[PDB]
RNA sequence: AGCCACGCCACACGGGGUAAGAGCUGAACGCAUCUAAGCUCGAAACCCACUUGGAAAAGAGACACCGCCGAGGUCCCGCGU
RNA sequence: UCGACCGAGUGGCUUGCUACCUCGAUGUCGGUUCCCUCCAUCCUGCCCGUGCAGAAGCGGGCAAGGGUGAGGUUGUUCGCCUAUUAAAGGAGGUCGUGAGCUGGGUUUAGACCGUCGUGAGACAGGUCGGCUGCUAUCUACUGGGUGUGUAAUGGUGUCUGA
RNA sequence: CACUGUCCCAACGUUGGGCCCGGUGAACUGUACAUUCCAGUGCGGAGUCUGGAGACACCCAGGGGGAAGCGAAGACCCUAU
RNA sequence: GCCUGUGUACCAGGAGGGGAACAACCCAGAGAUAGGUUAAGGUCCCCAAGUGUGGAUUAAGUGUAAUCCUCUGAAGGUGGUCUCGAGCCCUAGACAGCCGGGAGGUGAGCUUAGAAGCAGCUACCCUCUAAGAAAAGCGUAACAGCUUACCGGCCGAGGUUU
């Protein structure tokens, strides 16, 4: 009597409504085991295309053989860490406490901040580690931004700016390591994080849909049959049974479909490199040509091309790293045809 | 009620709060020892136990209080040893302590360790099939004793065939 | 079961009619169940390369029809994805009666089997002519 | 939150319990007093761990789209305790409610005052719970 | 097996004159008089009875499975020839009735059975037994009282002083 | 081209506390006893972990800089992630 | 492991009883679609016993997180049957769900057959045909805006987490 | 047998609407009040009673869970000298 | 929360105070206005008045529920715990535990191939003793072997039946 199954969509990335923020935001880092060091990185969505990779895979009968595989291109020039946050501990848990700044700044960094004129750096950094010594200094990140204008394919001029955690060491030590790295301009690169053959954890909005019914946004059937034809085709049979007398928020409806954020765990970073290696004749179609700082990221990343997308090191991987695979063949035939 | 334990020779009983602290030639042992209306207390050489309660269940604990205590007594001094012997049957079990934890290999041709870690201040120590299992505290003693031999048990088979494990011999008195 | 190490879009389902290709004495082949497979609410249970189905005899030699047995789809239309990510389809869908233990049922098969069938049954392919 | 109540009683909730304080506490704020609450996680209540755990359990996992939004701290559900002694949807009460409130640790300066009745003797109980064990088992994260 | 929850209720008036109640079933209680009916109950030293604690209407195919299986017990431990007697001393007299086969127009009931109607304090069974076999009555009674609907106390009536101590 | 699935990528360890259960120490009841106080373990279930939303959380939050004759924002114009 | 007799109960899923609610109408059965729940658990996890060697079982405990599917006859619910399956559990939500669908059945007006009737006609007996209205005021929810409060100084950017 | 989007399982596209703007411009319905939700109670099927929970106001679009929604002094059933 | 009597008081046609709400349960029968004091029912807060007093019980959040469609909980269990009896044993040392001793005729007779305390039938004597069965229960093919009865010691204050 009426098979069961399961219900349409999962309710776990409700309420699905448009993302109040399209640059994302983590809501978790990975843990302090390393050496210290920033926790995430930032780059352009470019396009896809695929390579021929020998197979790593110690448990794999096919391990040493060519393996064709699907790539994302992200274009990933160096970003700039520009302050150090420290977070005070409290009973009402982590807060701010203060931020050490950069006298120096990328010249279009003032389309996004009030960039600061006048900051006193060692007074924020003698109050860090007072906290410190009284142990409740919580939290080290750093306040990083990206330079799209290094990215011609991408219009903005105007940077995206994120707080990304610094983990690993010491608390002292990790300190010291934000502070050097700051002090400097901030510059660093997707080398410095990153290795290829790595697991990160890769963050964006997703491609927006606008408006969409129960069918799509939820995976709800179409009528079927003779039902198809009556003046019903993508509306579902009903909003609830007579009591509860209100309609459950979990009945699948239309809504807003697409634009949110998404973080996708376990994403293989095949290669980081630079150049002209990855792109594609013709063009990357809707984006542009790619020479320069890259990362090739196995299989699919959320959001539309010139999305800027996040990596972190990842928080629950399944499998041991296996470094620097080997690359046999890039494709730059065209994505056009 | 009231009851006295006259501390031995050569050990020290120390009270803070409902905390008791026993020393002796072969450790220290201390206790939570708590409940509604039941003073410890050390007065000299001689411990006591009280209450202005006599109810079956206020005997209860002071029973088990006093056998606590004793036993501390006991530990300090003359310490507490479990008697153990492997068992097998086709398979050499390998019996081992590593570190913290006593590890068993080949249980029944496993691939896999099975492992269990010892509590406390307890002694594991191995010759050939004879383990001996050792300390001042016998809450520790008698449930490390107790882990190694619930480490080798089997749900799934029939146990009056499928007999091999590490099975508690000597079992301590006083 | 073994992998295929072939990705496979199924292009059976239950009910379809495929090609029995073995000299056994039966013809088309009727696909009632596949093996070790569970579907969900209105989905058509589905088979493809490489599965061992259950079968109806439709046609062939009297003896054959109406008898249900095993079998395993050797060859299907609808493409495969090999690992190198080329795509590998066939000009017909066809299995082979097989029994309890996975031996063909007949003493020969009737044109190509797929390489991957050989990954799953060895007594199958060791009776193919040519694999591909 | 941080922002320094001035208070005419700073009540201190270690080792008392919860009930009897709320009734008093409340009491206090419908006379016009203002009220800190202080040491909300060592507060206490008598009885099985488990059945009462049970409870508060219950109260979390109940709720609908309407909502009811329990608290798994040891602040909030000292809060919310003194809440429903409170007339606290009429305007003396919503009033009285917001001159109260509850404090994990003490944020002051001088110790709290212990009120007539409300104190238990761990010599004389072992049945009973603070509120700190009953958010920790609830899921809260222990910032105290 | 219609449930005694129906009949074990004093709420009727009694129904008993056969001369106005006619197709009555016959009774399943198969003895009143157990054990040695040739000896007389004085006796014996011991004295044991089965008293009801709830005036309550016990019908007679609970008191024959009651009787049955305290005296299938005194049977099993002292013998079948064995040296005690048991009295059931309640008779099955008031008549019941139920609406089978209408709803509730004429619905005065179709005669279906009999109960005993005992009052609390009764001796429902009494045994009568030698002071080694007074266990055995204790624990027949035991087993009789699982049977029928009400609480029961087990009574001593003669000779406890001799029991145990 | 785009949009799509029939195409492709990714989606858990582990820890904590328990139930049934297996035990330790242990009285009441000099013994015995997994339980009465105490403790060691132990479920796809509970909590954390992970993903999503979330300053209207009325205790309506934190930090840094910029600005209060001017920071910044809206309108406008060319567009579309 | 099965378990009679008798005795005591729990549920509110069947059936019956009652006639308290509605006859200025609370739209039927079955199905469908979509959502939530219960546990007396079919599978899965952890266990106990065995007439437990193993393997495969049987019986029981905790446990509702997830799963429990596809077809042939029949309007059917139910049920029978087939091949698969870890298993293809059972209930409640106005016998959930017609301002959602369907309209095969019951139960209008046409007609036939059987039975009954002098007859008009009837049956609870079978059979063929036989309609599905409404532009959403309120509430409810899914998504999207505009304002106010926080704030007797605004803003930019980044965060916190009840 | 043949055929096929009836189905697996849905996608993309075409035309007219829908959405925004100018102009035209009705009707149904309305005891009152009305931001509700979970339970309870009550003539036994409550937005309005009771206890709690939740709830800042206004507006746009939606599909129709509830107002035992609107529409018709029930055709069924009984009663009427 | 059914049908149908009967006596009575109530609702109907009865306010006001209790009872969470609530025709008939409790107080109460009521002109207006005003000051007192009570009734039912309450006195930790919501909420007027006690965190009242002297005792005792309960650990189950039992319970904080007069009456009731409305507040369930039964038969049957319970070394959970508290209180009140009765009998017997005990500092001439009880109850339990631990240690020691449980002997010889004799492996009783019969049966039986052998039946040795212990397959079965019958008998159930006698010595040495502080005490010890022609054996109360495991155990063996049958003897081993392990206990129980029974006695002594250690210990020291209640124990045991009901
Ligand atoms: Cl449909
Ligand atoms: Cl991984
Ligand atoms: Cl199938
Ligand atoms: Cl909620
Ligand atoms: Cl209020
Ligand atoms: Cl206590
Ligand atoms: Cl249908
Ligand atoms: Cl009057
Ligand atoms: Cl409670
Ligand atoms: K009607
Ligand atoms: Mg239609
Ligand atoms: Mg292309
Ligand atoms: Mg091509
Ligand atoms: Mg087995
Ligand atoms: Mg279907
Ligand atoms: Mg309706
Ligand atoms: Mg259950
Ligand atoms: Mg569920
Ligand atoms: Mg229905
Ligand atoms: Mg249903
Ligand atoms: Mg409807
Ligand atoms: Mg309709
Ligand atoms: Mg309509
Ligand atoms: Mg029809
Ligand atoms: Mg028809
Ligand atoms: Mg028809
Ligand atoms: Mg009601
Ligand atoms: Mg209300
Ligand atoms: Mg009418
Ligand atoms: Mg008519
Ligand atoms: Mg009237
Ligand atoms: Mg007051
Ligand atoms: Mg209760
Ligand atoms: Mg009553
Ligand atoms: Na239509
Ligand atoms: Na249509
Ligand atoms: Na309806
Ligand atoms: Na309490
Ligand atoms: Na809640
Ligand atoms: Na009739
Ligand atoms: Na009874
Ligand atoms: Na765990
Ligand atoms: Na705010
Ligand atoms: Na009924
Ligand atoms: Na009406
Ligand atoms: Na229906
Ligand atoms: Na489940
Ligand atoms: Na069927
Ligand atoms: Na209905
Ligand atoms: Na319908
Ligand atoms: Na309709
Ligand atoms: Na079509
Ligand atoms: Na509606
Ligand atoms: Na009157
Ligand atoms: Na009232
Ligand atoms: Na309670």
């Amino acid at each position: 009597p009426q098979p069961s199954r399961p219900r349409k969509g999962s309710l776990g990335f409700g309420p699905r409504k448009r993302s109040t923020s399209e640059t994302p935001r983590f809501n978790s880092w990975p843990s302090d085991d390393g050496q210290p060091g920033v926790q995430g990185f930032a780059g352009y969505k470019a396009g896809m295309t695929h390579v021929v990779l020998v197979n790593d895979e110690p448990n794999s009968p096919r391990e040493g053989m060519e393996e064709t595989v699907p790539v994302t291109v992200i274009e990933t020039p160096p970003m700039r860490a520009v302050a150090l946050r420290a977070y005070e501990d409290t009973p009402y848990g982590q807060r701010p406490l203060t931020e050490v700044w950069t006298d120096e700044f990328h010249s279009e960094l003032d389309r996004t901040l009030d960039v600061p004129e006048d900051h006193d750096p060692d007074a924020a950094e003698e109050q860090i580690r007072d906290a410190h010594e009284a142990g409740d200094l919580g939290d080290l990140r750093l306040i990083t931004h990206t330079v799209p204008d290094a990215v011609p394919s991408v219009p903005k001029k105007k940077p995206d700016v994120m707080e990304t955690r610094v983990g690993g060491g010491s608390v002292s030590d990790r300190l010291d390591h934000a502070l050097d790295i700051v002090e400097d301009g901030g510059e660093h690169a997707m080398n410095d994080i990153f290795r290829a053959g790595e697991y990160a954890d890769v963050a964006g909005v997703t491609k927006g849909k606008g408006t969409q019914g129960p069918v799509k946004r939820w995976g709800v059937q179409k009528r079927k049959g003779k039902h198809a034809r009556q003046g019903w085709r993508r509306r579902i049979g009903n909003l609830g049974p007579w009591n509860p007398s209100r309609v459950r928020s979990t009945v699948p409806q239309q809504g807003q479909t697409g634009y949110h954020q998404r973080t996708e765990l376990n994403k293989r970073l095949i290669d980081i490199g630079e150049g002209d290696e990855p792109t594609v004749d013709g063009g990357f179609v809707n984006y542009g040509e790619v020479d320069g700082p890259y990362t090739l990221v196995k299989g699919s990343v959320p959001g539309p091309d010139k999305r800027l997308v996040r990596f972190r090191p990842a928080v629950r991987p399944n499998d041991q790293p296996r470094l620097d695979p080997e690359v046999r063949y890039v494709s730059n035939e065209s994505n056009q045809g | 009620p009231r009851v006295e334990l006259e501390i031995p020779e050569d050990v020290d009983a120390e009270q803070d709060h409902l905390d008791i602290t026993v020393e002796g030639d072969n450790g220290s042992v201390t206790r939570r020892l708590w409940y509604p209306d039941i003073d410890v207390s050390v007065d000299g050489d001689t411990v006591v136990i009280e209450s202005d309660e006599d109810n079956a269940k206020t005997m209860s604990t002071i029973g088990t209080f006093q056998s606590h205590i004793e036993n501390m007594f006991h530990g300090v001094t003359e310490g507490w040893e479990y008697g153990m012997e492997v068992f097998y049957s086709h398979f050499p079990m390998q019996v081992n302590v590593e570190g913290d934890e006593v590890v068993i290999e080949n249980f029944l041709g496993e691939k896999a360790p099975r492992r269990t870690t010892i509590h406390g201040d307890t002694d594991v120590e191995i010759d050939g099939e004879e383990l001996t299992v050792s300390g001042p505290d016998i809450e520790a003693v008698g449930q490390t004793a107790a882990d190694i031999e619930q480490l080798t048990r089997i749900n799934d088979k029939d146990v009056r065939v499928f007999q091999d494990g590490v099975y508690i011999t000597r079992k301590p008195n006083r | 079961m073994e992998a295929l190490g072939a990705d496979v879009t199924q292009g059976l389902e239950k009910g379809s009619l495929i090609t029995c290709a073995d000299n056994t004495g039966a013809r088309e082949l009727k696909v009632i169940s596949v093996h070790g497979y569970s579907g969900t609410k209105n989905r058509h249970p589905k088979a493809g390369l490489g599965d061992k189905i259950t079968v109806s005899v439709t046609k062939g030699t009297p003896e054959m029809r109406r008898q249900v047995l095993e079998a395993v789809v050797v060859r299907q239309r609808k493409p495969i994805r090999r690992p190198d990510g080329t795509r590998v389809k066939f000009e017909d869908n066809a299995a082979v009666i097989v029994d309890e233990n996975e031996d063909p049922r007949g003493t020969e098969l009737k044109g190509p089997i797929a390489r991957e069938v050989a990954q799953r049954f060895g007594s199958v392919a060791s009776a193919a002519t040519m694999i591909v | 939150s941080v922002a320094e109540f001035d208070a005419d009683v700073i009540v201190d909730a270690r080792d008392c319990i919860m009930g009897r304080v709320a009734s008093q506490v409340a009491e206090q704020a419908l006379d016009g007093e203002t009220v800190a609450v202080v040491n909300a996680e060592r507060a206490v209540i008598t009885g099985r761990e488990e059945q009462i755990v049970e409870k508060y359990e219950k109260r979390v996992d109940i709720g609908n789209d309407n909502g009811y939004f329990y608290p798994k701290r040891p602040d909030g559900i000292f809060k919310r305790t003194i809440r429903g002694m409170l007339p606290h949807k009429k305007q003396r009460g919503r009033e009285a409610f917001e001159s109260v409130r509850v404090y994990l640790g003490n944020p002051y300066d001088e110790d709290g005052e212990v009120l007539d009745g409300t104190s238990l003797d761990r010599l004389s109980n072992i049945k009973f719970v603070t509120l700190g064990e009953i958010s920790e088992t609830l899921g809260a994260n222990k910032t105290w | 097996d219609k449930p005694a929850s129906m009949y074990r209720d004093i709420d009727k008036p009694a129904y008993t004159r056969r001369e106005y109640i006619t197709g009555i079933p016959g009774s399943k209680i198969a003895q009143h008089k157990m054990g040695r009916k040739q000896k007389d109950a004085d006796d014996y030293p011991v004295q044991i009875s089965l008293i009801v604690e709830e005036t309550v209407q016990l019908r007679h195919g609970s008191l024959e499975a009651s009787r049955l299986s305290a005296n299938r017990h005194l049977i099993k431990e002292l013998g079948e020839e064995g040296d005690y007697k048991m009295t059931l001393r309640k008779f099955p007299h008031q008549v019941l009735r139920e609406n089978k086969q209408d709803g509730m127009r004429a619905a005065f009931g179709k005669i279906v059975g009999t109960a005993a109607r005992v009052q609390a304090g009764e001796q429902l069974f009494t045994a009568y037994c030698n002071v080694e076999d007074a266990e055995h009555v204790k624990e027949a009674f035991r087993r009789a009282y699982n049977k029928i609907t009400p609480s029961c106390r087990i009574k001593v009536e003669r000779g406890e002083e001799l029991l145990i101590a």
